[PDB]
Parts: C-alpha cells; sequence; structure tokens
C-alpha cells in the first residue's frame, strides 16, 4: 500500500466519525499517525563532547 | 580505680588481620556538586565528589 495514501482517506474521514471510535477530533487524530514535519527536539535533549 | 574486676578475663594473644578498605577512603560529602550533562542531575560516587 502506502502512507500518503492512508493519510488522505483519513484527512477524509468524516468528524461525527471521527468521534465515533476511540479518537480524538481534538488530541488524536488518525491523520495524525503519519509524519510528515518530523519535529526536532534541541541539543539540551542530546549530547556532546570534546577532546 | 584499681578494683579487681568481679569476672576473671580470658586474655591471650591472637593475630589480628588489618583488613583493606579503611575509614578515610569511604566517606563521602554531597553539597551542590558537579552533574551530568545529559541529565543535569548530580554525578556518581569519586570525582569530587
Amino acid at each position: 500500500l502506502s502512507p500518503l495514501e492512508v493519510h488522505t482517506i483519513f484527512t477524509h474521514i468524516s468528524s461525527e466519525d471521527l468521534a465515533h471510535l476511540g479518537l480524538n477530533e481534538q488530541y488524536a487524530r488518525p491523520d495524525w499517525m503519519i509524519i510528515t514535519v518530523l519535529p526536532v527536539p534541541p541539543p539540551s535533549v542530546r549530547p556532546s563532547i570534546s577532546v | 580505680t584499681g578494683r579487681k574486676l568481679v569476672a576473671q578475663v580470658f586474655l591471650g594473644p591472637t593475630y589480628y588481620q588489618r583488613l583493606k578498605h579503611l575509614v578515610d577512603d569511604k566517606i563521602h560529602a554531597r553539597a551542590r556538586g558537579p552533574v551530568q550533562i545529559l541529565t543535569r542531575q548530580p554525578v556518581e560516587g569519586r570525582s569530587r565528589d
């Protein structure tokens, strides 16, 4: 199959439908399961070093 | 005092072994010391300290 295809179908999902299931048309939205803007945590969360 | 002890003592030589790990190596005290970089909590034993 693919991701772009799935996401598209989800986005089309009816609003009264998004609630019909264990989803949240405000917090959790199937159309969110797919990444597109992958976030980037600040170094503070990562490490470094210098010999 | 010089008083005899009521009871009799079992006095008699033997050899004891000077064990390792002395005290001045085992005392530890912290107070706003260095901290990890990643977690930012306090370092582990040793170091300084």
